[PDB]
């Protein structure tokens, strides 16, 4: 029940922490300029269709 | 679902005993295309098609204790017009365009159960006759019926064969 | 009001001929419909002898409103209907003459009242009547022409579907009527002023041509009850003036009533 | 076989030949009961 | 290249005593049957499909009965929920090829999200939603997939995380309240505080009618999918961010020497699996 | 109607026994998201959804015959996704957008019902396969010269290129 | 080298303003109030030190708890069911530290097994067992390292089994009995089949001994330690061969931006998690 | 319950069979000498303390 | 009795006031299974013990005065691992000892190796850990020199040097 | 006056509450998307714009949709029809909106009539003729119409007359032959014992070949916007010469105190209006 | 059907008796002048664009 | 061609970004029979035509580069009212275009007359909208000036001057 609730937001609080880190060490968010990759560069990446 | 637009009638068969006595009547002053004959209980289903075809209909029985696959073998079997009724227990509207009739040869003890045996869905909504198989025990559950569905059953009238 | 049948026995009894006449008669009226209610392909052999034991002569316009009202009103099966027909035919042709006679009126009188249900329906009726050896064929090619000499979307379509039903029969009988009749539908098909939808149907139905008619066989098996020798195939064109002799649908006191059931039961007896 | 479509088909002109006939005779009208039936056309 | 030929003119060419090239005529054999298995399924016909499926050897052909149901998600969407249904029964009988289908998975929307294919990610986040419903992937995945989509919300990326919450936002509700909470909350903040388009504030206020309605349109699993029970179920926590192995190698035929005794191990196995 | 960017594939199966055989085969070999089948006949039509169904295919059937009201209340059940292939003979376009595939379980006996079973209205690309027999082959070549359209014979790589 | 000094005798020396020191300061002072409580733990106590252990930013410094038990473990086996227990209590608040602890024991009973440590293995087979024991490891664990220890069996792999299997056993039979029964099978094949000493006919006759005294010498938990109820328990399910990071990065010390805001977010956390 | 065994011993299958497929590419497990590395060459060593 | 083998380390707490402080940074830095803490007096081991549990320490507390049966009786608690840590005085059995700390050196030298040192050849190889003042040096190189032994000063290094 | 300015640097000016500034903003909200979908509407969208039309609270709001409608109808006549079959559509759910709508409509009517306004008299009369025609408003309204105009018949009169006769004359004839043969008697009757144009003339002899043909080149409906069924529409019989009041108030905005009570009951009857 | 027609018609008289008893009660509808006005005076008006 | 009549409007949609949900806008407040949309790119137009459809518009799409024979079947079925809306770019005949919009300014200014002029005395009077961003303004009275006409700034009265 509750106990569930508690330990998922806690892995959820786990996961943006090393979200909101991994923004940080990427080339300035707001101006990168990087390749077209076939695997994975994507905690980082925003989206744009 | 609902049942908006079907002519829904009942009959004072006033005890059982008598219940296959109207039913025959019935097929001796309406016309029917093909017809869905709808009772409680699986031992008087069976009792109903065995007597049935002994009256020389074309019956097929269904309940709802068979695989969901051997009841599609049966249910072709009515649709394709080989046998002109289908006596069944409440399993599910239905899938049949030619029903001209649905007798309630026994009317539901439970009453929810109503809608799913007569009720038809609009955009495939036939109209259609519904008639009820009502004894003086009955009686009590019939019109306890008409207004949580808020419709309108009338008894049966002589006439009928001249008002479809 | 309605009240069950059980309920009515107990309020009179009889004691067999004047008053006696008009309750046989009832009765006479209720199983012929209850027997036309009931009969299938599993069991025409059954209801045609139940039916047999009933005067289907004296009722002969009953048995014959019956008949017609149950395939207006249920044309999913016109066929085994027309196998009824055609085995009662076979015992007792007049009947058999009357319901062809009112078929026919039906069928005009729809016509001419642009009715589509009812053309559709009488129309595959006599198709099916046609197929069983009980009316002349040149019915079928009456009515094609009839249909198709100023030919709008819904005569097409009419004829179209009458034809998908009659003409294998057609084919074997008169093989030069019904290519002519195809010509007709090419030449609609093609300098006619007519709906795409309808040009699609007149091509399913040259499909149907070349596929020979295999989805509309002559008589289903198990319904080719009465070998050619033995049926007796009346001729009736589209256009002779017949009256349906709605007389025989009410009821009149005969004088030699129960000599008439008497003589009745004597003739079928011998008929089985 | 070829007699009996022979015979049928002198019928069938038979009944061809009234209705081209009775096409010629006939002239807005109203919806009767019986019939007017050979020269009527078809309009659901 | 080449042209096609019907398998009855094939099976005149050549016929095999079994070893190396019987693996081979069953691996792909194996192959078509659980190809064809995965076209046929629906919610009709999910318990004669499901057993047929059990008949084969689907722990030694895992790989190919995930990348199947994964090819079929991704060209029919319309069916998510019934491909999730099938996973949610063999999961609870062969955990592992629940693991692998929900790893290539997560691996598959994070390569979408990175490379910007809209389709994928769509098709994608409506399977983990399903899975979700039906308990074979924890909840945990979604909030760090609406949290990731919210940081820095873009217009597309507030339409995926939307269209996513849909799905699963009913079970969500039922077992992380608070977090969905916060998820609403976030979005109310995005609808207020930020510059958007018109289209995009109407998504986010029918989301909100949604919610008032209590997902009504977006059950957790139709009546007639709920066949593994809670107790029975064998729900697999892989979060959004751990690297994984989508284990591509398990796709390819191998010969293994002890081939028809595991067979008949797993043919054991079927006579106890029901 | 036209067929243009309808792929139109056919597979010589060069005599009835090997036409559902074959059909199961693509079924075990294409990724279908839903698909209409074409026969000719209706009790062809009638026989191929009974061994599908056999086969533990959801399958809506669906003839000319049937009323014109009747008919869609099948392709309602057909559109719904209860049934993901749909067998029918002539009717009509169609009303399904998610019809991955087309397939000719019989070839036209007359060519002018082609292009109403596969074309399409105002040209969605989608593909076409064609169950020819050696006998059809001549409509085949009818049917290529008439809509001056053309039809390649199905590849074994025919699973990578959609 | 050089001299220790009390601390203090350091307090004279410095003094600090939440700058990059203080961070450092603070990380370093985490460690040895960590390593301190690892220190106090026992049974009677349990309670309180869990609640004291609480109070430090215990996600922060993951790894350094993670490292301290698992090194007052190796060093004192004697403990090992408390120290399982206080995993239990912290891993059903933060389930991440648990995975982090059975992550590096797997990888440290997986080095010990190849290196041939015969004390490593004992002890991080106890501590896989103790863990079982707390539904912290999935039973999988348990089967897969006795079916190891047991396929090709040595007199060391042998007494190593035993020795894990008097441990976990009465709860694999609780939870898995016909696992728990196919080892015992084959410890009868082995102990009939195979030419062996003297030794692995006692231990294997003192473990049927002890599997018909129902393993009253070696409970699941001791009384005083059942502080977790199964339905707020998280159980990791981590196999043995599975390939995993230790993610030793974590035990060293890495400025991070938001510190300040992120000590306020665990201490609001803490403020929920009693 | 008894689910929850089926889907262990099926995790255990699976481990059996990547465990005795490992010891097949092994070099010969009768007579192999290899170094004394430092991390891991785990599912094929044997015990010998 | 002899003192060969045992690591045996002293560390200048300076005063009485920095021992605790300097026995708890100890916890700290060194990875403690059990250990012996040994005072002089039974008011220092009283209040040791009540300010350790205090500390939240699972403590043992033993002294001369009460009778020999009951002593055993503690050190059964203190051997079952109940309590992690034993302080007590000189009285007159426990393998799981990682240390044994002499929060006070002895008054008088001669019961020093009572202490510390272990019996025969291979008892165990231990830690020792002397808490000097600025006083009790003399008392250290007095009894450095009788037993003949070095006691080296603890290295903060010591941690890597068990 | 004042210089008209973006939406979106709009949003960027003010914001927003169960306020009375809510109301309006919703109010001119409502009015804008109903203009919107209005002026959206055509055959090949009709379904789905009316279920869009639908989600708005049209029962609030039936004055701005009848006004909203009948100016498209006046300023575009091309479409009067699938305009026509709109209004069947609602009726048939909503019935007070149609008779709203008719009501305004004859009033307008007249008004035009009266002031000799044509282009006026041309478009009212082509709505009520496809009113009729979708089943909506009672065929006493067209035969009271025509008499009207063929009462002191001059040339505009006949020629709107006819012009709306060829609009609604297959109604007529299916649903009244005799009264449809009155008026065509009377245009008979004016066509010789009455002084007019030859064009008006030339007209009526036309006008008589249409009857003769049927009126097949004036269908009722076009295929696709037959959607309603007779035994479920509802036909609003509204004589001609009956005085109506518009209703004018119920364009203009008023606060009403359970504003949110019924808007929630409107979206309770709108989840049953399907 | 015809009953509807029935009622139809009767409606329409009843109309064209309420027209022409409005046609006698206008001011000599040979030689009326009046106003413009912006309501109605419809019932007696003839069209004249 | 002349623009003598033709009421002339710009709106200050300051950027791209908003274009769309002005238009959107104006279709809330104006009443329209049917529009004809102009945009200076292919791709421009084809973007817009699919977003405008998303919002269930009745459109026809139009472009330089299809043949002038296969636009005249497009331009047909605009002409026929099945579509409300027709988005294209310069090409060069519908009297029910209540209102032209000018999506993009034109690039090349002597475009514009081709756009929304009307050819001799009697010809169509029209009202015209034109999306002006802050970069195309300088092109806006570049062109007022030189066909001597005037563009006014749209009012919010704009509702009651058709």
């Amino acid at each position: 029940g509750t106990s569930r609730e508690d330990q998922t937001l806690a892995l959820l609080n786990q996961f943006k922490s090393k979200l909101t880190q991994a923004i940080a060490e990427t080339p300035e968010n707001d101006i990168p300029e990087t390749e077209v990759e076939d695997d994975e560069g994507w905690m980082s990446h925003v989206l744009q269709f | 679902l609902t049942l908006e637009g079907i002519k829904q009638f009942f009959v004072a068969v006033e005890r059982e005993e008598w219940k296959f006595d109207t039913l025959c009547d019935l097929y001796d002053t309406l016309t029917i295309t093909q017809a869905v004959i709808f009772c409680n209980t699986k031992r008087k289903v069976d009792w109903l098609t065995e007597k049935m075809r002994e009256a020389n209909f074309t019956v097929s029985s269904m309940h709802g204790d068979m695989p969901q696959k051997e009841r599609e073998s049966i249910m072709k079997e009515f649709r394709s017009g080989a046998s002109r009724v289908l006596i069944s227990t409440d399993v599910w509207g239905l899938d049949v365009p030619q029903v001209s009739l649905i007798i309630n040869y026994d009317l539901p003890n439970n009453r929810e159960l109503y809608i799913h045996r007569i009720g038809r869905s609009g955009r495939y909504g036939r109209k259609g006759v519904a008639i009820n198989f009502v004894k003086n025990d009955d009686i009590r559950i019939l019109r306890d019926i008409e207004q949580y569905y808020s419709t309108q059953i009338d008894e049966m009238p002589m006439n009928v064969a001249d008002l479809i | 009001a309605y009240i069950p049948p059980a309920k009515l026995r107990m309020m009179q009894e009889q004691k067999n001929s004047l008053a006696y006449q008009r309750m046989s008669w009832e009765a006479l009226k209720k199983s012929i419909n209850g027997l036309i209610n009931k009969v299938n392909i599993s069991n025409i052999s059954i209801i045609i002898q139940e039916l047999l034991q009933e005067n289907i002569v004296r009722g002969r316009g009953l048995l014959s409103r019956s008949v017609l009202q149950a395939q207006s009103a249920s044309p999913i099966f016109t066929h085994v209907y027309a196998a009824l027909v055609a085995i009662i035919n076979s015992k007792f042709p007049q009947i058999g003459e009357l319901i062809l006679k009112r078929l026919i009126l039906n069928f005009r009188k729809g016509y001419r009242r642009n009715d589509k249900q009812l053309c559709l329906t009488a129309s595959k009726f006599v198709a099916h009547l046609i197929n069983q050896n009980v009316a002349h064929e040149v019915l079928c090619l009456e009515m094609l022409t009839l249909l198709l000499e100023r030919p709008t979307d819904d005569s097409v379509e009419v004829a179209i579907g009458f034809l998908k039903e009659c003409g294998l029969k057609l084919t074997q009988v008169s093989p030069r009527g019904i290519n002519a009749i195809f010509e007709r539908l090419r030449n609609i098909l093609h300098e006619s002023e007519i709906d795409k939808r309808v040009q699609y149907m007149i091509e399913v139905m040259f499909a149907v041509r070349k596929d020979g008619f295999k989805d509309h066989p002559i008589i289903l098996e198990g319904l080719d009850l009465v070998e050619e020798d033995d049926q007796f195939t009346h001729m009736l064109p589209l256009e002779d003036d017949y009256n349906p002799e709605d007389v025989l649908n009410v009821f009149k006191m005969d004088p030699n009533f129960m000599e008439n059931e008497e003589k009745y039961k004597a003739i079928k007896k011998e008929i089985l």
